[PDB]
């Protein structure tokens, strides 16, 4: 409207990270060398997707909660234009309101990224049965994001700050399940105005 | 207790089984010792621990002097620097501590001391590390530790002469020659995928790279007797041990002659991984 | 330890809790650090006090 | 007067007290063994077991701060 | 669901503890000076993979006892689905309720990872014949993990807490039958609310 | 499923040595003693397990006549078709049984003595050189598990045999010189892998 | 004789009333500069200067099918391997045929091919007889024509 | 800003000239000096009698002590754990390195003996205690050189 909540997200890894690259070309002439390959921009610095994770937190909080959000989700699941979730993030009508950066990382993938060999150890006779190499993002490595609410309503940062906690929890990227991911999230929101470059 | 102004203690009440008493106080009572803030004078009994007492004289020592087993700490508040000094010094000659109002911080140093001008001291000069849960205080010979290891890992990172155009007299034996023998020295386990890789790894670092490392997997040790060389499979005798051990030296010696291309291609056919 | 009581302290007789907790504070500013092999360090040249229940770290200011 | 009995059942592993405690306990621990086995009562420890302890057996003095 | 099972896991080892170092560029900047290497963190702590032990130890454990728990140490095993295990640690297409930490240690690499030399001695000769070095955590070093069910059921904690005895008995990684990894749990475990970030 | 627990109970009839393998560990003691011993950081003593049942039945058994490889000559690649590769490993399929270490009952200060060791000249019989090294008393327990996988028939009797080979021999170092004669005491159950299962 | 300090000088602490910063990098010299960078500047130039180097049968056409089906069915040919089967294709016949000896070669170390293992119960001699079937069944198709090649792949791997 | 190194020991990896540095970047009236891990420790020694207050070695040349070094290694008497030891204490400071080629070299009154390794070989017992000397020598010239020089030295003999 008149104002825009500027929320500035600084992640530092607690554990090692992982989100695979989603560039074929970039995937492929990986193969050779990584089984595995991280999310990598052209600039050799580290991409994270970042709305999902906030959405999918928010989500699975607030149905946890008892208030009515859409499971934008499933397959062939509309959302609802309604919701909190649907206001702060988007329906297939109207947009969403924060516009999620991608959590870019501060240094270049020679200084944060690792190859790593990961094993698959037979039950039985506890020796290796599989083994594969995954790029990792290093544990310390510090990723900078930037939400922008536009119509900053009231509870923004609440829910923002809420969802990062529940990410800082679960983890952000991929083999979650396994100790990857694990983050530390640092808010430094702020409210500036829309009109603030009209010299 | 936190000596915000308004204070503060830990529920987190701002200023458990509270109960109010005129000041002519509030009595709060924790399992971790019962507090009595007892606000402005200008009393519980019971059992008294902490007496958060707003100093601002003779009337705050009776206060003290009527309370059921004396405090252990007197907190002195909402005073100046030299008022709830005078009431500290004459709390002291009462025989009742005063305290005039995250991370561990862990000393690992010495415990020389002094009896400096009635404030037990020390002089450190030292380093503050501050890992996630802790800021440590050590010492410097911490730091001349820390020093030998950047030197020890520092001085082995640029081996000289490596990656760079120069240069020899190194041996010769045909392509066909290098691949029988390379060949037989991968059927038994000499030349392996990992020597295979690390002679490359240190070839690609230069010719002399490659000599030193070819060295260092060919010298007997005068002491053991023993080659850096992974032993053969099979049931050689000695000398044909010995015999085998010379011909991975001089083949792999010959393959450093050859370009980069001929060494590439002549060592995927036994390690595809370079 | 009627007496004891009767000079005003505690008596626990063999028949039947503050939590005391010496602390350690720095009292050193520690803005400006740096790191050299993996280590958050700063070099301080300071003094050890000795207080009861308080082991202070005090700058030369302090001295 | 347990201390041998300690160092019997290996609990103990620092016996510190005064110089003059030790010398002193050089006497009552063997004039207690003495006693047991003079007054025919299973003996509480051993001579054994004094030695033991005043193997493991530090001793330091009034006013001298030891850091463990 | 409206609950999340939050197991706060407390490791302390008994013997020393080897876990190698699976980062490449880790590995061969410290395999100039010790043969064997630990795995470390940036931030100079140990990790310790600690899912597939439990994964490991549960299906050791659950396939002796006769239930129908697949095997996914075989050589590229697909998870079934329809087991104790796939439930709690992960299938094909569903993943597991449990996310399961690295056991990051508390204290860094300089008072809990000392260098050992250890030996291959000549059976008809008595001495040395090979000799080489590792890298090893003391006795008695802490590590700390979390697991955390997403939709608690109920046999989750006595399965957890049974296969941490199976990693007590056997050992957590590294050289386990030289003597090394034997190790002591200690668990203090909680069933929190999901939306214990939004309130 | 089925698995073997040896519980082995070690009683030192001798004084025994068993050097310490940290570095930072022999660097420190290595300005009092000389020849430091193996000590856990919770102050116990530690001594290696699974290098002398192999050994004891390696040299037991090639004297028997059966096909037993050698893992202690220089960089020896173990067979994998050996009872001494089954029941202590191979390069592919681990060891069967977990040899756990000898932890002692007892403590550093209670059981690991200094010692002065000489070097007495041959022809005007006076020291010429002098070394401390430490050494575990006679009478301290230490206590292991021997934890067998996939237990088979033998694996017991092998293992109580080379408990006797190194009965006889011994544990540890200096075993030339009298040094680590030891005896052991064996309680053995089989146990359910499932027994934790509630 | 000119300096050039390519560290940060922002983090830096005070000591002996000098401000001070323990340093770890590498002096580099060229013909008109001393120049201090740091460790991943030496990151930067290794990485460069390796790159620098590294710069430098007969079946029948239903027999076919029934075969590609059962090994599509025990999932040891699947999409992904289809997919890269024709990827190959594309970039000729040879290279085929060295994709599939790629794909079939037995490590001598370990014994193990790099196809997927198959679903159910199978004895380690079927194991080896269906890997065998799947490296005859799809050498057999590299010497068939790229629009058959086609035809018998689709209805397994759609995409390509 | 300006070198207080010493900048020698230069390598050459690539087309580039590099030497491998520790040290502190001082900054004091825009000199910007760039020291070393020596200037530090007499800066440190002042702030620690500050604050504590308030309460000629022979010169061989490096041929020669290259030579001496390969000879008293192949005699037996500079070993690998010798000379690992020297550069502890070298690496500890030049005052304790001297100090511990001052205690290896030093004859006990009561044993006649020195706590170098014997000679291995046939010599006779002047030309043993000549060997000794030739070590002391030898080792105390090697305090003289940069840490640099010496690491170089010492990598030829035991890495
Ligand atoms: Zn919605
Ligand atoms: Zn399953
Ligand atoms: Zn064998």
């Amino acid at each position: 409207a008149k104002t825009m909540k500027k929320i500035y997200v600084t992640m530092k890894t607690l554990s090692p990270l992982y989100t695979g690259e989603v560039r074929r070309e970039d995937k492929e002439a990986a193969q050779k060398r990584v089984n595995f390959p991280v999310r990598k921009t052209a600039t050799n610095k580290v991409l994270i997707p970042f709305k999902g994770a906030l959405r999918s937190a928010l989500e699975i909080m607030l149905k946890a909660k008892g208030e009515n959000v859409c499971d934008t989700g499933e397959s062939r699941a509309r959302p609802c234009g309604r919701c909190v979730t649907c206001s702060l993030f988007g329906s297939m009508g109207r947009a969403g309101r924060a516009s999620v950066d991608f959590l870019i990382s501060n240094d270049t993938k020679e200084q944060i990224v690792r190859e790593s060999t990961h094993l698959r150890i037979e039950r039985q006779t506890k020796s290796a049965s599989d083994t594969f190499k995954g790029e990792e993002v290093i544990e310390g490595a510090t990723f900078t994001a930037t939400i922008t609410i536009s119509n900053p309503q009231e509870k923004d940062l609440s829910l923002i700050q809420s969802a990062l906690k529940f990410i800082e929890e679960n983890g952000i990227g991929g083999w979650l399940n396994k100790g990857y991911g694990r983050v530390s999230f640092e808010v430094k929101s702020e409210d500036v105005a829309t009109d603030r470059f009209l010299k | 207790i936190k000596f915000i102004g308004a204070f503060l203690l830990e529920a987190k009440i701002l200023i458990t089984k509270i109960t109010f008493y005129n000041n002519s106080s509030v009595f709060i009572e924790t399992h971790n010792g019962n507090y009595l803030f007892s606000g402005d004078i200008g009393m519980p009994d019971g059992n008294v621990d902490y007496l958060i007492l707003e100093s601002t004289q003779d009337e705050l020592i009776d206060y003290i002097e009527r309370l059921k087993y004396t405090p252990y700490k007197v907190f002195l508040v909402h005073g100046e620097k030299e008022q709830r000094e005078i009431l500290a010094k004459r709390i002291i000659s009462k025989k009742i501590r005063v305290e005039l109002p995250k991370k561990v911080v862990l000393n690992i140093n010495t415990d020389n001391m002094c009896n400096f001008a009635s404030y037990r001291l020390m002089p450190f000069s030292g380093f503050i590390v501050e890992k996630d849960d802790r800021i440590e205080i050590n010492d410097k010979n911490w730091f001349d530790m820390i020093w030998n290891e950047e030197y020890n890992k520092m001085r082995s990172q640029i081996v000289a002469e490596d990656f760079s155009t120069d240069q020899m007299a190194l041996p010769d034996m045909s392509h066909d020659k290098i691949i029988e023998n390379i060949e037989y020295l991968f059927n038994i386990k000499i030349l392996s995928k990992n020597r295979i890789k690390e002679f490359w790894e240190e070839f690609c670092k230069g010719q002399k790279a490659a000599i030193k490392y070819i060295t260092q997997v060919h010298r007997k040790n005068p002491n053991t007797g023993r080659r850096n060389w992974n032993p053969p499979e099979g049931d050689f005798t000695d000398n044909e041990i010995e015999k085998l051990y010379e011909t991975a030296y001089n083949t792999l010696l010959s393959l450093i002659k050859y370009d980069k291309n001929k060494v590439y291609n002549i060592l995927i056919n036994f390690n595809p991984k370079l | 330890a009627k007496r004891i009581i009767s000079k005003k302290i505690r008596v626990e007789l063999p028949e039947n809790e503050i939590l005391i907790e010496k602390k350690v504070v720095l009292n050193i500013n520690t803005d400006n650090m740096c790191n050299f092999a993996s280590y958050r360090l700063m070099p301080f040249s300071g003094f050890i006090v000795e207080k009861d229940d308080r082991i202070e770290i005090n700058d030369k200011n302090w001295f | 007067g347990l201390v041998p009995l300690l160092v019997k059942k290996r609990k103990v592993n620092k016996i510190i007290s005064t110089p003059a405690t030790k010398e002193l306990c050089r006497l009552l621990f063997n004039d207690f063994q003495r006693i047991q086995e003079e007054n025919n009562d299973i003996p509480l420890y051993s001579y054994d077991d004094i030695e033991s302890s005043f193997e493991i057996w530090d001793e330091i003095d009034d006013r001298n701060t030891i850091e463990l």
